[PDB]
């Protein structure tokens, strides 16, 4: 049960290890990952980065799974610090269409040359 | 290639190879030859000299400070390591707490005939004094001047967090090296759990027996020859392990290093003390040496270092067949 | 079980009987047998011994010196523990304040001949000193190396825990250990709030006065035998005790004892100590004795300790009927 | 205008002059003169002096600290200063690591029969040695009474920046010095970095070489002297600056300060050191004499100081022509 620092812009989080060991291919997660972020003057991880957003992510770990966008950050703010802590993909989907979008189509006439040459006039 | 490195990350600076006083000093050797031998090291800018308030029950210490005094080196060029966890019967004379280690040290200064250590290493861990005790106490012996720094040996890389960790919490000093047994058949720990901790807390190895204790040498390819240390009395746990059908095995495998050396154009021990070395993680190497032969030999080692390229590395990994996991 | 325990959560391993000096030593009985007792304890395995700067006015901790002295037992064999409060008739010369735990200590150690004792005591609470000023003298004491660790004694939990509390504000030494008072006959403190303070934050109880000074023992079914401590010049409030209406009434209930001891085969004093025992979050019991015979017939109680089972345990309970409140 | 001025923001107190020992002290001078020197300084209020375990090899502390006992001179009215850094031939006998630090000074207190210094300094930064190390070592030799203060020298503003936040950050001491070269030639670190630590951390500048080791004096308007520094064995380097391109240049514009120099009504050495001392940031200049003929006429460099007006400063600027950029 290793206790573990992070340090958002000042705001101080603490945790345990295997909360973050959860989930392994994320940026917390995996120790070659955060490395680059440990302090070992204070014995904590510093990001210099958006406070409000990071209960949220820290959450997420507790949680195990639950990543909800806080009601007073922006969505274009949170969704690239979702990034930044590499939640992964499967995570930002569904976080995604929590969050209302959702969709995505199309495709342009299977080679045909000449039919998706038409099929783009009409 | 650099013959002198920090240890750890700390500013003390130590030859990549020390010499030890296990078995040898105040035991199997003479007190003339341990001299001999401690001249041939200073003379050869070895720096690091290791014992333990264990070894021979302080006989060690005494024999390696008398020499010291006769010698009258300057104690600002020596880097001397004493280890405590053992010492005597009683029921308070072994441990980590802070009565034994201020009074482990004490008595060790007083063998050596010095006013300090430079490193005073926790022998192994201790499951009954809760790490803040044995913080406290080497941040104690530390600024009370009768060590210059500390360190552990034989824990485990939860254990060195453990004491780094509570160091921070309550701005007490932090280990700076761990003495970890580390040769060919022995590389789990130093190769798979220490790097962490050297790149993220600074701490360095200073690795032990890269012989295993000679077996590595290739003395024993025929059987246990005479005057050897698996032939002398109280090592016959040694013994064992040659003449073990593992021991049989590591034989095998240690012929077929020896055309690795060949081909490096050096003798088997060389081979595998700069196998040793080969990592940065490995801040030096502590040998042993029952005689100076085998000394000047050992010290040749520096030579190979540079030739242990990727593909001798992986070429000694698949006769070893031991690599451990990532 | 276990001989050896470790005090509270520390790393200081004691004996689970150790051996005071309050009345004996430089009081009732002579330097010589002060001496046959000490030998008699150490030769079987007992390391703790207490005084007090109080115990004979001092006169308890030259005789305890001068027989370490004497018998030239190595230092870190010996837990040595010496309790500070009530050091002379001056203004200046009582309490907890840094000014008289500093010279009180320092004016013990003289008295021991000795460098350092290994736990110093507050021997009670001081209502007119600041708990840091307390908790920063126990803490320089044991950094200036004149203790290796520090104690509370008749301090409540709230004490206890304040102590602990200011010593990680600031960064100080917490205590470790509580010396209360602990017997058949009293019960309340360490049975129903010291626990929490062992699992909580390590606090150990090493009790005192096993036999309630004698009467436990059973030396008074009939009357104040000659020679014993009811009988003592200065012990007059003892012997009241033992004649008074309450008194009479224990010495009923010790018959009754009398009986549980013969079912697990031991004698009545043996059966009174292996009882403060049984529960872990008693560290060690310092035993009082006048001769050779009391200490030779109360270390048997070790043997007794695994006989208290559940219920002999709350048969004796019935007997008593004073078993604390949860 | 004030003779004595606080070292950067602490209470230290120092003569705005002081005088040094390189080159001098056991080397160019004999003890006698030497004696001479201290004297006369001592006499004009300078209380001021610095020297290093580098110079001369020890040799001018051994000097120094003769001087100071023969003239029995109370301690409390004096400032010594001494460096550390290289010690030594070992490995282990240069830097700043805690090792280094502690025997360093060990060894140049002995040699100038003193108990402690006033301000020890890091000759120069290390940048094998983790920051913390060295704070805690410069620490360490301060609570251990061997040094009053600790300072830098030849650190950059960040370097100094950090061994203050380091301090901060584990209680530790912050340094209150930097000795920096500083003269006519030589002027961007103290007037464009320096100042804003001096306000924002207090850390004052202590200045050295304010006559570029001879070169502002004019002796070398002509060719190299007999007797000079630029002469002396060993001193090649700066024989070769004097009569290089860049040397001529200089002496060429010390003609054209020559001219201020009699406006002003002083010597051109009065004016160099004066100038110096014109910005508050600097705490003090150290001066350089090998006789006392250059002392006494050096120390007049105070009269200058009121002097040095907007005009006159901005005039010499031009001269130079090398007014660092803010
Ligand atoms: N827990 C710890 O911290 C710990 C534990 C053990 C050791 N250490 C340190 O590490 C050192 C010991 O290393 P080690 O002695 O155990 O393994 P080595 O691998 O250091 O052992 C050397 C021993 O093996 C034999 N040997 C060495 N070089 C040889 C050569 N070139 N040719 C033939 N034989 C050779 C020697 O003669 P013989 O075979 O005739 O004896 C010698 O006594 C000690 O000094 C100690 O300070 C630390
Ligand atoms: N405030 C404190 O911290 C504090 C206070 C008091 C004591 N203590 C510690 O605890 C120790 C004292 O415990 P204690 O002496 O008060 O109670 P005990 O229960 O420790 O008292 C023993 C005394 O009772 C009698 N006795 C003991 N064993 C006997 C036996 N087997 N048969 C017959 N009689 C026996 C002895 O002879 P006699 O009856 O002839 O005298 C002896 O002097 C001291 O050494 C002291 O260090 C600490
Ligand atoms: N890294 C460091 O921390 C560091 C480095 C260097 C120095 N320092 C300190 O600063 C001091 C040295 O300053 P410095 O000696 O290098 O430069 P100065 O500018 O202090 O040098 C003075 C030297 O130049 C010549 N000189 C001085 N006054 C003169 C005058 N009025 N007329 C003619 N010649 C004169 C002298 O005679 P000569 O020309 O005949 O020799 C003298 O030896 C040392 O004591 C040292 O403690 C510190």
């Amino acid at each position: 049960s290793e206790r573990v620092v992070i340090n958002i812009s000042g705001l101080r989080f603490e945790t345990q290890l295997k909360t973050l060991a959860q989930f392994p291919e994320t940026l917390l997660g995996d120790p070659k990952k955060r490395m680059r972020y440990f302090d070992p003057l204070r014995n904590e991880y510093f990001f210099d980065r958006n406070r409000p957003s990071f209960d949220a992510i820290l959450y997420y770990y507790q949680s195990g799974g639950r990543l909800r966008r806080p009601v007073n950050v922006p969505l274009d703010i949170f969704s690239e610090e979702i990034r930044f802590y590499e939640l992964g993909e499967e995570a930002m989907e569904m976080f995604r269409e929590d969050e209302g979008y959702i969709k995505e189509e199309e495709r342009p006439l299977p080679e045909n040359e000449f039919q998706r040459q038409v099929w783009l006039l009409f | 290639l650099q013959f002198y490195r920090n240890l750890g990350k700390s500013g003390l600076r130590v030859s990549c190879l020390g010499l030890g006083t296990w078995v040898t000093f105040g035991g199997q050797i003479t007190d003339e030859m341990a001299e001999h031998l401690m001249t041939l090291a200073y003379d050869n800018g070895i720096n690091l000299f290791d014992t333990a308030e264990v070894y021979a029950a302080g006989k060690a210490e005494v024999v390696l400070g008398n020499i010291i005094k006769k010698k009258g080196w300057r104690r600002s060029s020596l880097v001397i390591t004493t280890k405590i966890f053992w010492g005597g019967k009683a029921e308070t004379e072994r441990g980590l707490s802070r009565k034994h280690i201020i009074e482990g040290l004490k008595a060790s200064l007083e063998r050596l005939q010095l006013e300090y250590v430079d490193v005073v290493f926790a022998n192994r861990p201790d499951p009954n004094t809760p790490m803040e005790e044995t913080v406290r106490a080497m941040t104690h012996v530390i600024n009370q001047g009768m060590a210059m720094y500390w360190g552990t040996s034989r824990w485990s890389s939860m254990e060195i967090m453990e004491a780094y960790s509570v160091a921070r919490q309550f701005n007490l000093i932090p280990p700076i090296c761990e003495q970890a047994e580390y040769h060919m058949f022995q590389r789990e720990k130093v190769e798979v759990q220490l790097p962490e901790l050297f790149h993220k807390i600074g701490v360095g190895a200073m690795t032990w027996s890269p012989l295993a204790c000679g077996i590595v040498s290739g003395k024993y390819d025929s059987g246990i020859p005479p005057y050897s240390r698996a032939s002398l009395k109280g090592y016959q746990w040694l013994k064992d392990k040659i003449l073990s059908e593992e021991g049989r095995r590591q034989q095998a495998k240690l012929k077929e290093l020896q055309a690795i050396a060949e081909r490096l154009g050096c003798t088997l021990p060389q081979l595998a003390i700069a196998w040793c070395l080969r990592n940065e993680g490995v801040s030096s190497v502590l040998l042993g040496a029952s005689n100076a032969e085998q000394l000047m030999e050992n010290i040749g080692a520096i030579q190979v270092l540079p030739k242990l390229s990727s593909s001798i590395v992986h070429e000694i990994d698949s006769i070893l067949g031991n690599k451990p996991y990532s």
